[PDB]
RNA sequence: CGCAUGCGCCCGCCGUCCGGCCGACCCGCAGUAGGGGCCGGCCCCCAAGGGCACGUGUCGUUGGCUAAGUCGCCG
RNA sequence: GGCUUGUGGCAGCCAAGCGUUCAUAGCGACGUUGCUUUUUGAUCCUUCGAUGUCGGCUCUUCCUAUCAUUGUGAAGCAGAA
RNA sequence: UUUUUGGUAAGCAGAACUGGCGAUGCGGGAUGAACCGGAAGCCGGGUUACGGUGCCAAACUGCGCGCUAACCUAGAUCCCACAAAGGGUGUUGGUCGAUUAAGACAGCAGC
């Protein structure tokens, strides 16, 4: 059962310069510029004027599922260049304090003393992502950037770098976890 | 012009006997590829539904039924019974076609595709021309639009005839919707 | 059925076939990766194995049993007189690997290197590179030589120098036919490599310009020959019972 | 597939975005009919099913080896040109003289080496991806597959192709300008040619 | 943004079969694969989209109109004149004309082309020496 | 202008010798399959039916002061749906002629 | 890349003589849910299904002249 | 060696019950579906103008239904095991 | 093939009717005594059977509809060279019932 036409629309803010050509969307705002390649989607992107219209013709239920995904990605780009994204992480430990060392212009972090281990864990932030230790809150990291995927993925790298092993993780709750998914 | 399946009215009765000099006359509307196969399927049902075998029966009339308006589009509903690999089932199907012959051809093709049901495992219970407002299947409803509009997403690239076919060409096909 | 007991196989299948090498001089199968940011420098050198002896030194290995103790360790003496650069060769990076583009030789070649080009040097007329050496004597010929060098600077991606040993200086070897090999030049741009190579034409490069003290090096050569040999000695399979 | 049947001294085929198997079968028939074929840009051939499936298939191929003497085959070529060559060999009776001669009329190259960089290159519609593969279905390039199975020249071909394309763009501009200079010439010649243009008018597109 | 759509009134070219080269009007749509087409010189019938090439011409008609209504709508929009005057429609006409040339006509065309080429080449040479 | 030296008029079309009439397991050399350049359908083959065919090849020795030899044939019937034809020659063509070219003349003429 | 045989060998010519062609003309790249050309509007595409070429003479008659143009050969 | 797989070996499904509580952490009664040819039988197709008939020694290669080693999920996994 | 006894079963053993092989090539089933077609003097032409028409390899990458996407070697033709119970919010059809513009469902808000 292929529906003849499935379409969804979104409103482009007033202070955003959106450029679309051959499923190559470029969004420019006060914070910077973001671009995503949507050539892998068999959809029809159109700017009508400002609004963005995405249509799928004679697409199966799987094909039409990408319509909302495309709009959400475009919406994230608009929010990235307007408000930005801010992910907050909290150190969790029972006995050994977790020591963090920001270096390289807030583009890198080193974790020491995780569960008393002498190994040093080094994580490099992705492009456009900066990590800063919060001062208002105790043992809190703040990651900021424009691309949600890069900021969120940077937080995931830190979280997975500090997994406890050979222990009951239910009791050994040590680690660095994302506590807030917000925007600047 | 040419149809795979033809609709026939077959009329028959049991042979007259001393007890019944005027036995009941039975009629059926059957689908078959030609008259000979229509008659054979008529006796199949009379044998199993009225207990009248061809050996003790009489064929009276056979006439082919043609679509009245073969130039307009109608919605056709088909009630059928079919045999799967594990039993028997009933289903209702809808089709859009200019003639009921085409709609029946689509039904057999669909049953073969979606259910692997061969022709001889299908019995047509009822057929009817459904008005647009009484259709049930969404595959038929979506084309009930006065402003029907869509592009040709998939095109078949080919020369008008094989006379203009060449193995090699200087440039790739130029396609746009 | 499965073998009764398990032991590792005898010998390595990574050194097959166990044939006589098709060469006497050790071939460099791979040169060090080139770092353009570093100065032009040679990557290989030829030497001759003189013999072995032992030395005593005081070890400085914190945490070791030998820390501040003396250890006796065997060493090998390799006599490495300076090599003479006699040419330059450039390679172009192609989809079929490196291809030799051109070879430019020096004007003057020693008798020792010229012997490498003959099977019977004394009986020959010794015509090698005589006509080639003449084009260094004319202005038009000199321009052609310089044009060939500029061609390497433009297309070559890998530059190697042709260098030979001064085998006459080691009378114990009893050999006058010198050994020639291509030594890759690493560091700098392609133009610097060509200028580096051409500047050494007919000059000597000491071993100290290539290696230094306390660094790790790789030694390439052909092992001692031993002729036809049985499986026990050749592969290390255990002997069968006496009976 | 009966064959093109055209009379040509040589046919140069650009294999970019051609399905490997369908291109192979057509070329195999052309070679068997006595046609000499040159295939360029074999690294851009497309294989349906995606990289993961095609990579797994090649790894199964790498398993096959004569246990007692691996040098006795099968030989597992890694370069795109050789993979295409071996694919065609499977569609030819290569163990007969007729088949061997047919294979000897085939040449395969990665990229577009000279002199074929200045020779017209044709395509084969029956093997084109745009006509044979539905948009959205998985496929991989033969060059990408070759790189992951031990072909280390992918970058070299990529740089040489970029250099060739830029030179071709410069040549294209020269012809583009020469065409603009020729439309003026015909307009000037229009006055001289009055009767001639009348005859050609019904035939001109 | 697509340029051509399947809709009531769209003029289509039959690109395959016996009816190749003829123009038809889509008067109704059966399903995704089939449409109801009608032309002044043919009976209304269904055909697959695989045999149709949509054009830029689109007349204003209602669904399944009468033949008289269809004919006047096409004449009001000059469907035939627009198609034949267009580059796409002229290509089909020229192909038929070239195939219909007899031996003598081909000889005349050869002379005209040869003379045309000779004069054009001379003009180019002047545009080379002068406008180098 | 080209300055070419060769035949000044061509009154024939080239045809490729594809093989013999055959099955998956048997071969019939008395009939040959010829592909005529430009003929892509069985209907187009009707024009060439009965047309004379010439298989010209070179021998090592000279006969009548020439190394050329000619075996004559003609188009008998179409083969398949894609314009291939069946041809008969005064003698069965040798397998060496597979992939070679033959001249398809325009005579005998019915037009 | 070096050196290459004096009654030999290698080249540039001229003849002698020997073992599949017939216009065998043609370099844009890229995309295909698009790409260009012109002034958001209007056009082009929708197969080289094109274009180019004395393409015209017994593989081509004799004797001249020959503007430019095209083509081959040659430093 | 081949067919077969009763027997031998290995695996799954249902969930009565066990598991302090708690069908399914770990187990699976009563039943039921399979796989394997490293057991033994059944058969007698090949070999009786002969295929050298136990085991060990030696040596290579292969399988996975994984004993240890690398990376992980689960627990009636605090740690250790 | 079918009926049929012993046996867990067997390319096992034993009967019933007919055909086949053995004694027989030939086309198809890649390959095969028995399966499908079909039985034959030596030849030319025509047409078929079974089986086929992307290449190997004679005949369509023919004209149509749908289904499938296999990160297990997806699957690919009587005999025939295997696969089961049991499962999947993979996807596609169908059957029965329930709810919904008097406002359902999700989320949000204070029934
Ligand atoms: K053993
Ligand atoms: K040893
Ligand atoms: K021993
Ligand atoms: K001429
Ligand atoms: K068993
Ligand atoms: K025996
Ligand atoms: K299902
Ligand atoms: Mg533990
Ligand atoms: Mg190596
Ligand atoms: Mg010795
Ligand atoms: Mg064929
Ligand atoms: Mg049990
Ligand atoms: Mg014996
Ligand atoms: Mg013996
Ligand atoms: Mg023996
Ligand atoms: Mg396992
Ligand atoms: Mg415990
Ligand atoms: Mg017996
Ligand atoms: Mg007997
Ligand atoms: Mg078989
Ligand atoms: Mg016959
Ligand atoms: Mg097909
Ligand atoms: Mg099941």
């Amino acid at each position: 059962m292929k529906t003849i036409l499935s379409s969804e629309t979104m409103d482009i803010p007033d202070g955003i310069t959106i450029k679309v050509k051959a499923k190559q969307i470029e969004v420019e705002g006060p914070r910077g510029k973001l671009t995503r390649n949507f050539k892998h989607l068999n959809l029809d992107f159109q700017l009508i004027k400002k609004k963005l219209k995405i249509d799928a013709w004679f697409g199966s239920r799987k094909t039409t599922a990408a319509i909302r995904t495309a709009l959400s990605h475009v919406e994230n780009l608009i929010t990235g260049v307007t408000k930005g994204y801010r992910y907050k992480m909290r150190f969790v430990y029972a006995h050994f304090p977790i020591n963090a060392s920001i270096s390289g212009g807030n583009k890198s972090i080193e974790i020491r003393n995780f569960l008393g281990e002498k190994k040093v864990r080094k994580v490099d932030m992705l492009d456009g992502v900066t990590v800063v230790r919060s001062e208002k809150v105790k043992d809190e990291l703040v990651l900021d950037g424009n691309d949600i995927e890069l900021v969120s993925r940077s937080a995931a790298l830190i979280n997975q770098k500090c997994h406890v092993k050979n222990k009951d993780i239910r009791k050994f709750l040590d680690g660095i976890y994302v506590s807030e998914k917000g925007r600047i | 012009v040419t149809y795979k399946f033809h609709q026939y009215q077959v009329v028959g009765r049991a042979l007259p006997s001393e007890n019944d000099e005027h036995p009941k006359i039975y009629r059926m509307k059957l689908w078959a590829t030609n008259e000979v196969r229509a008659k054979s399927k008529f006796w199949y049902f009379l044998r199993k539904l009225k207990k009248v075998k061809k050996s003790n029966g009489q064929m009276l009339a056979i006439n082919e039924i043609f679509e009245k308006y073969p130039t307009t589009i109608k919605n056709y509903g088909i009630w059928l019974r079919y045999q799967s690999r594990t039993g028997y089932h009933n289903m209702y199907k809808e089709y859009r076609d200019t003639t009921l012959n085409g709609a029946v051809e689509q039904m057999y093709t669909e049953m073969a595709s979606r259910h692997r049901v061969r022709h001889h495992c299908i019995q047509i219970i009822k057929t009817a021309t459904i008005p647009a407002k009484l259709c049930k299947r969404e595959s038929t409803k979506q084309f009930h639009d006065s402003k029907i509009k869509f592009p040709l997403v998939f095109k078949k690239v080919r020369p008008p005839s094989r006379k203009l076919k060449t193995t090699y060409k200087a440039t790739k096909p130029n396609l746009f919707m | 059925s499965h073998r009764k007991f398990e032991h590792p196989r005898h010998g390595s299948l990574g050194f097959l076939p166990r044939k006589r090498a098709a060469r006497h001089r050790g071939k460099v199968k791979a040169f060090p990766k080139d770092d353009p940011s570093k100065p032009c420098k040679l990557t290989a050198f030829l030497g001759y194995k003189a013999g072995m002896t032992h030395i005593v030194r005081e070890v400085e290995k914190p945490g070791s049993k030998l820390h501040k103790k003396e250890t006796c360790e065997a060493v090998t003496i390799v006599e490495t007189p300076p090599m003479v650069i006699v040419g330059v060769v450039g390679y172009v990076k192609t989809p079929r690997g490196l291809r030799c583009l051109n070879t430019v030789w020096a004007q003057h070649l020693s008798e020792d290197i010229k012997r490498r080009f003959y099977k019977n040097w004394c009986k020959s007329k010794k015509k090698a590179f005589l006509k080639y050496s003449k084009k260094y004597e004319t202005d038009e010929g000199k321009k052609d030589i310089q044009a060939q060098l500029e061609k390497l600077k433009k297309y070559a991606c890998v530059i190697r120098v042709l260098a030979h040993t001064q085998i006459r200086k080691m009378k114990g070897l009893k050999q006058k036919k010198a050994h020639l090999m291509e030594i890759q030049v690493n560091g700098g741009s392609i133009a610097q490599k060509v200028d580096f190579a051409y500047g050494f034409f007919e000059k000597q490069v000491p071993v100290d310009a290539v290696f230094q003290k306390d660094e790790m090096i790789d030694i390439i050569g052909v092992t001692k020959g031993k002729g036809y040999e049985g499986v026990v000695t050749r592969w290390g399979v255990t002997r069968l019972p006496r009976k | 597939v009966s064959g093109s049947g055209i009379s040509a001294r040589r046919i140069v085929v650009d294999a970019r975005h051609h399905m490997l198997g369908r291109l192979s079968s057509i070329l195999a028939k052309e070679l068997l009919n006595g046609q000499r074929v040159v295939v360029v840009r074999c690294e851009e051939i497309c294989l349906s099913g995606g990289l993961v499936r095609q990579k797994m298939k090649y790894l199964r191929f790498l398993r096959k080896r004569m246990n007692t003497k691996p040098s006795h085959g099968p030989i597992h070529f890694r370069a795109p040109s050789k993979i295409l060559w071996r694919t065609i060999r499977g569609m030819i009776p290569h163990k007969t003289k007729r088949g061997a001669a047919a294979l000897a009329r085939l040449k395969v190259y990665e990229g577009v080496p000279p002199p074929y960089d200045k020779i017209k290159r044709m395509v084969i519609p029956d093997a084109l991806k745009v006509l044979r593969l539905q948009s959205g279905h998985k496929y991989c390039l033969l060059g990408k597959l070759s790189s992951e199975v031990g072909w280390n020249h992918y970058d070299t071909i990529k740089e040489l192709e970029n250099k060739r394309k830029e030179r071709a763009q410069v040549a294209y501009e020269r012809r583009k300008q020469l065409a603009k200079l020729r439309v003026k010439a015909e307009k000037a010649a229009e006055e001289k040619l009055g009767p001639q243009l009348a005859v050609i008018e019904p035939i001109k597109y | 943004p697509f340029k051509r759509f399947v809709e009531i009134g769209r003029v289509a070219l039959i690109n395959y079969g016996k009816d190749y080269g003829r123009l038809v009007v889509i008067v109704d749509v059966i399903d995704q694969n089939r449409a109801l087409v009608d032309a002044p010189d043919m009976v209304r019938s269904q055909m697959n989209f695989k045999r149709l090439s949509l054009t830029d011409i689109k007349i204003d008609i209602k669904r399944i109109p009468k033949k008289k209504t269809l004919v006047e709508a096409m004449e009001a929009a000059d469907v035939k004149t627009k198609w034949e005057n267009s580059s796409w429609g002229r290509k089909l006409i020229v192909q038929k004309r070239r195939a219909a040339l007899n031996d003598f006509d081909r000889f005349k065309l050869m002379l005209a082309k040869i003379k045309r080429a000779g004069v054009v080449r001379q003009e180019l040479a002047k545009l080379k020496k002068i406008a180098a | 202008v080209k300055g070419r030296q060769g035949e000044r008029i061509r009154l024939y079309v080239r045809g490729t010798v594809l093989g013999y009439k055959r099955s998956k397991s048997n071969q019939y050399p008395n009939t040959s399959l010829i592909q005529i350049e430009g003929v892509n359908t069985k209907e187009e083959v009707d024009w060439y039916l009965g047309k004379r065919l010439g298989y010209i090849y070179k021998a090592k020795t000279k006969k009548n002061n020439s190394h050329y030899r000619c075996i004559w044939g003609k188009v008998c019937r179409p083969h398949g749906n894609s314009g291939v034809v069946r041809a008969k020659f005064k003698s069965n063509l040798p397998p060496k002629s597979m992939g070679a070219k033959v001249r398809v003349f325009m005579y005998p003429s019915n037009i």
